[PDB]
């Protein structure tokens, strides 16, 4: 019920690019981090969605400023199933409650 | 240039299409010694600034000469993260 | 940018021809902590502003940079509708 | 923009000869609520404003969007005489 | 726009090249009435004003308009010499 | 223009691409008579200038006018290194 | 208030090249070392953005010593969140503690 | 002693103009006025070498803005020999030593 | 403070080809076998930098030996930092302290 | 173990323009004046790396400002042994240790 | 707060008329002789600001007389800094403290 | 029964880029400084040969960071005769006996 | 206030010609002999400027008769000032004061 954007890049030094000014840029909690093989690396953010959409719009024109680093694909959904945090990896965690 | 502290941000859902993916903050300016004014400016932000930290804001068509600022309505750009300040040769924003 | 607080609306009948269909507001700026200032900016108004609402308006030359105000005599547009500001990590204008 | 009352006018004999032509106007300045500010603005004025009335001014790069004022060294425009002003939904400068 | 008086001149030796034959004069802003603010603005110079002169002085890009100040770092110069005032419709700098 | 007293340096390192090898000053502002005013800003300094120097710095466009500067997001800039200044036909900065 | 920099390199001779040059450049910590698959190897310093900058720079220009080690992508971020120091492996562990 | 700076133009109205925007540019004195002949006048102004140097450079670009008028020699000198003020006619007149 | 010589192949057999001509070439020690990813696989040695300048230049021509494997990357750092031990994995283990 | 900072000119108008841009852009001192022969002129300047790299990259582009002046060659090194002080000469020297 | 101008001519014949119609031209006194290699000879001169620039537009244009002597750069600074007295040899010395 | 290692950079900060990068790859000492005329700088390492050799390998890739910096001649000599020791400005100093 | 003429040869032995051919053809006296660098040696002579002018047109045609040896840069200057002396080496020493 919490809005889940993800940003998958290709390569790790693009995903902190990513991480990072997706949580600068609105108040989105970073939850994830995401390896499914051939240098895709994904980072899950939570919160509302007028913070997740904008982190993650803003976090997507931030690795294109990282020089081989480029943006393979883009998501946010703004009210998941409760089925989707015990089965993906995408739901908060005891580490990082503190920012939520 | 003005030297500037990172207090927050700025969320805008309706908005121009060439306004998407620009992150906005919220600049506090500071003087010359270093407090904080009751001046402050909503900022763009392609180098990534946090909260707290000292940047170097520019004012007016400054902020659309950066090759994908080009064609939007940005007048205030965060060009610089403020790594030391020296006034009469000693250190004021070393840390 | 600024953040303002669209207070009203101007209208002129005798004016230019480049700005005919131009929205005119009258947006009072208001400060960090979101009290409104003694001043205010007569601004465009591409996306839908109402009465009361919090915008972000950009100042110059960065008015004339929206596909259909280039030639338009315009230095103040409303880009942005504010929808959440968080000052010192917690909500400010979040509503 | 900004609104603002013409106050008179200004006459410049010696003067460039791009500034040839051009009727200079004395605007002060209102507030929102309409009282003059001390602050002043001689602008151009190609909508013919009279003295008394209440005009839109705007500042800048602006001034020189409107094709006889292209090359023209004018940092300030008249670019609508005020018909209304609504201010909290209800009237302030009908007349 | 802005009315101004000559107070004195700026002579810059070590300066850039395209700064180069640019007479900068030493203006004092007055205000509508006609006394001196504590404001002031050093500009170019294209049509000879002499001391305590009132002038014309525009800001900002409309300062390199005029032919020979295009590719110049001005953001001021002296558009007209002020030739005659008239406030609500009585001479305030006839002379 | 406007007259400023070079207080310090500002450096730094993470910044945008355009703005390496941009010289960032601490300049603050001087009036008339010559004494330190609470407004500063930071300029880009294409000609050297020491610290304790009067330099004239100009703001907005036209400090992206010098060969250089073209594509930078320069709002400041130091475009001369002041010699003399003559008040009321007498000296001031004279030295 | 410690900056991260990050040089992913395709190899581990290019890696090992990489985060030696940038230890021995400036003053930095390297204190990651995160593979994310297809030969995709990231090396993680941290110090202030002053000598990470210099690190950085000095370990891209490091690897073409190395045959067949190529650079991928670089990115040094001036200061990283607190939320990215629980999820994403860039923050000091205690055996580089020594090295602070 | 005393910087000497000439501007030669072709024509008397371009030579006021000439001669008044030096005076005007700094702080120099006007105390020269001098015709050789086919249309040639130069304008002598005398004081320091900061000020004659801004005057002559931003005298040139007003005869500039004058229709049928030219610059067509112009020079500062910034320490002569005393020599030149007894035969030159660039020396300081009794008329004009309220302007220096 | 100890010599690290890498020799990264394409394949397994390749692998240890280039891992078992090294240690029989000069006086160095195999302590590290490193998979990052695509059929890449790095062996680490340790010795004196003459031994491993020789294992490692004479294990480049056994893989060259072998059908189907090739030498990817090859280095040789003669002085490491300190703070590559216990970040990257080219310390001596336990098990091979008696190869030492 | 103080950065050294290096801007190598053809000429000497060209490296006074460097030296000068080199401490006025930072806070750096200008410890070394070194040359080498066919007219190539060294300018060392000693501090932090915050200020060094600054110092050398404002440097760097003061110098194309001079006619006929170039850089030939540039260049900062973050962290230096510290045998290069007592070989190379770019140590302090005991007239400039008010600067330091 | 005197200034520093250097010309920098290609020739010992064409640096003599050079110091010669700089100390002419100008209130300066010449300080410095400094000799880089391969023919490329400087000299320096100290004044205000506007004596030396006056010195240094007519130095440079005194070096056409020299028949084989070119000029190769010039530059004038309007102030240096404290830490340039020191290190190059632009100070005034106790030869030349009586033309001051 | 050191040997002696040289590498003849063009350049002054090409040299010193040649020289850390020499002493920070093995455990040779920096003990000489030569400098021939036409901008050919040399430096000389001391070491037993096996880490003379990874110094000379690593200080020639060293100069490609240095822009406009080109080495010239490098060379190694396992065991210098001891004639060399008194005319050649290659024999251990005072200054760098602390790095033995 | 004594003639200083100069004239720049390219070699020694052309440049003896030089010298000695200006103090034959004019009662002069050598006094200064400069090296700066690529193979220009210049020779100074003092003297009234009735002899130095004589002395340094045929000091100049004298070294056309010498194989090899050409002019590179010929200049006299009658009246120099008096910083030249205690900067540039131009003055008479204390050998040559027999022969002034």
């Amino acid at each position: 019920a919490v809005a889940v954007g993800m940003i998958e890049t290709l390569g790790f030094p693009a995903v902190v690019e990513a991480a990072d000014a997706m949580v600068k840029a609105a108040r989105v909690t970073l939850v994830g981090y995401e390896k499914i093989g051939t240098g895709r690396v994904t980072v899950i953010v939570r919160g509302d969605v007028s913070e997740v959409q904008a982190s993650v719009s803003a976090g997507t024109e931030s690795v294109k400023r990282v020089n081989g680093g480029q943006v393979l694909s883009t998501h946010i959904i703004a009210r998941p199933h409760e089925n989707l945090e015990y089965v993906l990896p995408i739901r908060y965690t005891e580490e990082v409650e503190q920012f939520r | 240039m003005q030297m500037a502290k990172v207090c927050g941000t700025v969320v805008g859902t309706q908005k121009l299409p060439s306004m998407t993916g620009v992150k906005l903050l919220l600049l506090q300016f500071i003087d010359a010694n270093g407090e904080l004014l009751p001046k402050y400016e909503v900022a763009a932000d392609p180098v990534g600034a946090g909260l707290g930290e000292w940047v170097l804001v520019n004012r007016g068509s400054a902020a659309r000469q950066t090759e994908y600022h080009q064609n939007r309505p940005l007048d205030a750009m965060v060009v610089a993260i403020i790594d030391t300040v020296t006034v009469n040769n000693r250190r004021l924003y070393g840390e």
